Formats: structure tokens, C-alpha cells, sequence
């Protein structure tokens, strides 16, 4: 392996826990920490 | 011809993107005074440093001798 100045392309995540919902917990999406009440949203999102 | 086409070529931090989209305008020789928001369409991840870029076109004939647009941009 090696480490230069490069994006990293290669790694491979292991499956931990399920899918919650509907209760304020911790959560690791996309690398982004926060908790919060998830709740069903209306709004159109665009694709990308 | 209702089909306009632009892309936008950006190279940071050895990442690459493109932003693509397909819109029809009616208009004699060139863009018209309307708006709307481009897209991005795929990310690559390999950053090389680019310098000099060309592009390619459809013709017939085969010489071999061995309307588009281009902005620069400020930060």
C-alpha cells in the first residue's frame, strides 16, 4: 500500500447495525455526525 | 434547432467533475437572455494537472495531416 498525496479509492466498510427510525439517535451519514428525530419529508429533492 | 448543450470542466484538489445539461432555445445565431441552473453529472477522482485540452468533431473525410466556447475564470 502507499500513501501519497492522493484521493483514497480503495477501503471496504462491515455491516454493524440496522436501519432505525422515528427516535433521536446518533447517525453517520456520508461522514456526517449529528442526532436528530427523522421524520418523513415532503420536499422534492434535486438528483444530485 | 431547439438543443442547446453545455458542459463545465473544473480540476481542484485532485478531484473532477462535470456539469452537464440539455436545454432547447430558438434563437437566429446565438444564446438567448434566459437562465437556468446547470447540473454536475459524474465525479473523478484521479486529479491529474491539466493544462492543454482539445476537443473532437464529426466530419467525413479522412486528411491526416501528421462552434463552441471557452471562458476563463477568477476566484
Amino acid at each position: 500500500f502507499e500513501l501519497l498525496h492522493a484521493p483514497a479509492t480503495v477501503c471496504g466498510p462491515k455491516k454493524s447495525t440496522n436501519l432505525v427510525k422515528n427516535k433521536c439517535v446518533n447517525f453517520n451519514f456520508n461522514g456526517l455526525t449529528g442526532t436528530g428525530v427523522l421524520t418523513e419529508s415532503n420536499k422534492k429533492f434535486l438528483p444530485f | 434547432f431547439k438543443n442547446l448543450r453545455e458542459f463545465v470542466f473544473k480540476n481542484i484538489d485532485g478531484y473532477f467533475k462535470i456539469y452537464s445539461k440539455h436545454t432547447p432555445i430558438n434563437l437566429v445565431r446565438d444564446l438567448p437572455q434566459g437562465f437556468s441552473a446547470l447540473e454536475p453529472l459524474v465525479d473523478l477522482p484521479i486529479g491529474i494537472n491539466i493544462t492543454r485540452f482539445q476537443t473532437l468533431l464529426a466530419l467525413h473525410r479522412s486528411y491526416l495531416t501528421p462552434a463552441y466556447y471557452v471562458g476563463y475564470l477568477q476566484p
